[PDB]
């Protein structure tokens, strides 16, 4: 196992290398982008029986 | 009454059953009769390769069989010269024997085994791929579900009378073939404390009734009932050479060599296959109706091929010296000694060694022991020696037992004159063809059910020659105008049945399940075995119904009435009962199956998204 | 040693990434979504129950059309459902029936499917005959397949239980590229929306994340005491959820790289089965082994309602592409439609 950790450590090494945004702005984006495609979402805001293809055709 | 083909769909299950025994090889398969027929309609017509090599087979067979030297020397030259004849050493082998003017029947022996290495291979696959191998299956599943009944024979005439039973004749219904029925009342052997002998004859009967031997009384079947055991056996309807001899009175010299030429070729059968007969005495032969004879009674022989008996069986007038003396084994020799005796019986219409019409059992041992072969000047000098050689009391010198068995007496001077290939084959004309109408003609003189419990018996190279000589080809036939009509009904319509092609399907066909479990009624569907799942459809369709491998918690036997059903408890502790159609099916739906949901469960719990915790 | 120098620079490695994880760990979402207005009581009802398969349902997957859906069962098919009609396109019946994954080409043209055969087989359902063919079986797994997805009609991409996953080209038929990195059996995959990065999901207790192209993994997540048997890309390529054997379901985001949510209560003993995002992100919907499905609110993690029509186990779900439906199946051998 002399290349099982070099590979371990090589992948760390990668791992580490990225920017990293926080939790507050990152949680905020996801909130962001759900209140923005809100609309767009029949399981949020109930699709009258006219709009949904299955309640009536 | 007649045989009902299972359809073509029995394949699977079966192709699967003897590929579990092991049974689906050039050899197994080429071995049986039925097998070999089916390969031989394949290369004939269905492959063009294959033409040669088996027509060269066939003609090599049938030259075997030819009996006169004339005929083998012509059709060796045009085997020759003929526009089949692929091998060197094979062309050496008879070109030696062609150059000095010889021909065995077994000549073109060394093609046989290299005829059958071409065909073994790409030709043996292409025989297994064919339409041939199911008809193959769909017989084979007949064989292993016999279950007979009085119901099955139509009994006729009583052919014979014991101390413990009857014998009968009958018919089998659903081949036509003609057979006797000899049956053992229980109650008297009770009373008369003969339960060993019963089943001691059922043992030995079995050992003998393989090769097809014209000389011996072979069975094909066995089965018992609440008051009688039963043998089904060679139809023997000429009688006993007990009552024969009573009404003849003694017998010529050339009339004895036929009956001796014939005993002696049944004799070669039974040591051929290691048994000792022990109670050979005019009682036990008997005649067919051409007057060709077979040794019958078997209830006190004995299996040689391991221990060699020792007790004091047989009858007074006919045992050997070392049969009489306890503490002192015998083989066969014993048989060539009786032979002698019951030869000399023949001859002169007593017993060697019943002097003086005496019943003093214990003098007409010491005579047997003591004093030698008083035979008459009247016999011949080819005759003297053979008595004087199967009568020794020292089995160091008594004939058949100096190391080549049978052909020791064979080729005695007695038997100079016989091309034993003729008698063989029956071709020597019988001295006795016995009247129609004869009473009497096998008569004799005058907690417990457990011991008979596994008694059912049946010979599958008798069932099949049975059948091959029968119904086999119209059967076939009948079969496949059945078939081809309804691959015609389904290429027609435009309905393929392949749900099992090109999946991982292990085997499919049809069972019935009870599904009314207060009320007990049943229903048949057909079954496929997916490795996770049992499917079961109806009537023209994709499957509606399955049961898991994952829920079945046992699988056991259980009694209804007289159904035996596999009862698979099922989770929730309800009561899935199968019942199927045949005795195989059942061994390998309940193999199958138990193979399948362990396998499963033991698989399913090594995958997280399966599995239950 | 050099062992001991390599296991511990390691860990070194693994707490500059803890600390820079927890670095970031300003607030929960809980949190930053504790004042947010809650979904009110979602109550959907069953609108579709799509009888057909015969014993477990294992696994489901939409087309891009937002109708046409493939299903795998116990009972060894794929049956391309209409989900309008409750109507079958295509049943196809399979090579191996012990299938536990199944998936859909974003053309409509092919699908894909595998399972304890360590094989995904493609289908074309575009030959001249007019029915369906398999125009290419990839192999080069040793595992149990347990995920797959298209993206394009040329190429795909696998996971399995060999903890190893896989991008094809389906012309030569032979792997373009190979991800290895996990250490347990992988249950689940999810593509990005410009597919150039995917996420897998195993019984290691993790989840990671891999570039198309380069050929090798990003970045890795954990947190559950249990396996992860699901997971599902937040529509906008960024984070992920997952769904697990101790009783709770988690979400994971990617330029944070860490855990934001968890979603559970006391009386939840049993496991989950399979995780999807409504089409905006806001509710999470999870399947568990008491026969319910629960609704949670993505970011307020309170159970908003119950999912619970099915009598046995709940396996595998779906939310469309036009966010109109979610599909259920379950191990009494029912998919069910609801909204
Ligand atoms: O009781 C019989 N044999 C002695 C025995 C058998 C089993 C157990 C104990 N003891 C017996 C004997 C005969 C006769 C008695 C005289 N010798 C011939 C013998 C057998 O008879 C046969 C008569 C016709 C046959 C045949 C055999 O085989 C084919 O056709 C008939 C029925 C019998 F039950
Ligand atoms: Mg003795």
């Amino acid at each position: 196992s002399i290349a099982q950790a070099r590979k371990l450590v090589e992948q760390l090494k990668m791992e580490a290398n990225i920017d990293r945004i926080k939790v507050s702005k990152a949680a905020a984006d996801l909130m962001a982008y759900c209140e923005a495609h809100a609309k767009e979402d029949p399981l949020l805001t109930p699709v009258p029986a006219s709009e949904n293809p299955f309640r009536e055709k | 009454k007649k045989i009902l083909l299972p359809e073509p769909s029995i394949r699977s299950v079966m192709q699967k059953y003897l590929e579990d025994r092991g049974e689906v090889t050039f050899e197994k398969i080429f071995s049986q009769k039925l097998g070999y027929l089916l390969f031989r309609d394949f290369c004939l017509n269905h492959l063009e390769e294959a033409r040669p090599l088996v027509e060269f087979y066939e003609e090599i067979k049938k030259y075997e069989k030819l009996e006169t030297e004339e005929e083998r020397v012509a059709r060796s030259r045009e085997i020759f010269d003929s526009y089949i004849m692929f091998s060197k050493s094979a062309t050496e082998h008879v070109q030696g024997h062609l150059g000095k003017k010889q021909v065995p029947p077994d000549l073109f022996q060394p093609y046989i085994e290299e005829i059958c290495q071409n065909l073994r291979g790409d030709v043996f696959q292409k025989f297994i791929e064919s339409d041939k191998f199911t008809r193959f299956c769909q017989w084979k599943n007949v064989e292993l579900n016999i279950h007979l009944t009085m119901n099955d024979f139509s009994v006729h005439r009583i052919i014979g009378r014991g101390g413990f039973g009857e014998v009968y004749g009958c018919r089998k219904a659903d081949t036509g073939k003609m057979y006797a029925m000899k049956c053992l009342d229980k109650k008297r052997i009770k009373m008369k404390q003969g339960e060993t002998l019963a089943l001691n004859e059922r043992i030995m009967l079995s050992l003998v009734s393989t090769g097809d031997c014209p000389f011996i009384v072979c069975m094909s079947y066995a089965f018992h009932t609440p008051d009688k055991l039963s043998f089904i056996l060679d139809l023997m309807n000429g009688g006993d050479l007990h009552y024969h001899l009573s009404q003849h009175g003694v017998f010529s010299e050339a009339d004895m060599r036929f009956y001796a030429a014939e005993i002696i070729l049944g004799l070669e059968h039974m040591h051929n296959r290691f048994v000792v007969y022990r109670d050979l005495k005019p009682a036990n032969i008997l005649l067919d109706e051409h007057g060709h004879v077979r040794i019958s009674d078997l209830g006190l022989a004995c299996d040689f091929s391991k221990k060699k008996p020792h007790a004091s069986v047989g009858t007074h007038g006919y045992m050997a010296p070392e049969v009489l003396q306890k503490g002192v084994a015998y083989d066969s020799s014993a048989d060539w000694f009786s032979l002698g005796c019951m030869l000399f019986k023949l001859l002169r219409g007593h017993s060697p060694f019943r002097q003086h019409k005496t019943k003093d059992k214990h003098e007409i041992d010491r005579m047997t022991l003591t004093m030698a072969v008083e035979l008459p000047d009247s016999f011949s000098p080819e005759l003297r020696s053979l008595l004087e050689g199967l009568l020794q009391r020292d089995v160091n010198r008594r004939l058949g037992c100096l190391g080549r068995g049978a052909q020791e007496v064979k080729e005695s001077p007695f038997f100079r004159s016989l091309d034993w290939q003729m008698v063989f084959l029956q071709k020597y004309p019988p001295p006795l063809i016995p009247p129609r109408g004869e009473v009497n003609a096998a008569d004799a003189f005058d907690s417990d059910q457990e011991l008979y419990r596994n008694f059912p018996l049946t010979i599958s190279e008798r069932w099949q020659q049975e059948v091959a000589e029968t119904v086999f080809d119209t059967i076939n036939a009948e079969t496949d105008r059945l078939e081809a009509r309804k691959k015609a009904k389904n290429k027609q319509l435009g309905h393929e049945e392949d749900y099992a092609l090109g999946k991982d399907c292990i085997m499919h066909g049809y069972m019935s399940k009870m599904g009314n479990p207060f009320l007990t009624q049943w229903q048949r569907r057909y079954f496929y075995l997916f490795p996770n799942r049992l499917e079961w459809r109806g009537e023209g369709e994709a499957p509606q119904s399955l049961l898991t491998m994952e829920e079945i918690q046992s699988v056991e036997e259980t009694q209804i009435k007289e159904r035996k059903c596999l009862l698979l408890k099922i989770r929730g502790g309800k009561q899935f009962i199968l019942q199927c159609d045949s005795d195989p099916e059942l061994v390998q739906w309940k193999k199958e199956l138990r193979d399948a949901y362990r396998e499963a469960q033991q698989l399913v719990q090594r995958v997280p998204k399966m599995k239950n915790k | 040693s050099e062992l001991d120098q390599l296991r511990q620079e390691a860990e070194q490695l693994k707490n500059q990434i803890r600390d820079a994880r927890k670095a970031c760990a300003d607030a929960t979402l809980s949190q930053i979504t504790n004042n947010i207005d809650p979904v009110g009581r979602i109550q959907m009802r069953t609108r579709r129950t799509l009888r057909g398969h015969l014993a477990k349902i294992y696994a489901m997957h939409w087309g891009t059309d937002s109708r046409l859906l493939v299903s795998a069962s116990q009972d060894g098919k794929l049956i391309i459902w209409d989900s309008y009609t409750t109507n079958k396109v295509h049943a196809i019946p399979l090579r191996s029936s012990w299938v536990m994954t199944c998936a859909y080409a974003p053309s409509g043209n092919y699908v894909a499917c595998g399972g304890l055969d360590n094989i995904c087989s493609i289908y074309n359902l575009k030959t001249r005959e007019g029915n369906v063919r398999v125009s290419r079986e990839l192999a080069g797994h040793t595992g149990y397949l347990s995920c797959c997805r298209f993206l394009d009609d040329n190429q795909i991409v696998t996971s399995s239980g060999d903890t190893t996953c896989a991008l094809w080209d389906i012309e030569t038929g032979q792997q373009t590229t190979t991800f290895t990195g996990h250490t347990g059996d992988v249950m689940s995959l999810s593509l990005a929306p410009d597919t150039r990065l995917f996420v897998s999901g195993a019984c290691d207790a993790s989840a990671k994340l891999w570039d198309v192209r380069e050929g090798m993994c990003r970045q890795t997540f954990t947190g559950h005491e249990s396996d992860i048997n699901a997971i599902c890309f937040f529509p906008n390529g960024n984070a992920f959820a997952t769904g697990s054997d101790d009783a709770t379901c988690r979400l994971f985001d990617l330029r944070a790289d860490q855990e934001l949510m968890t979603y559970s209560h006391d009386n939840i003993i049993c496991g989950i089965t399979s995780v999807s995002f409504s089409k905006s992100g806001r509710l999470l919907l999870a399947g568990y082994d008491d026969f319910n499905c629960n609704v949670w609110d993505a970011l307020k993690a309170d159970r908003a309602g119950v999912l619970a029509g099915h009598d046995n186990r709940v396996s595998c779900l779906g939310v469309t592409d036009d966010g109109m439906a979610v599909a259920t199946g379950s191990w009494d051998s029912f998919l069910k439609i609801w909204n």
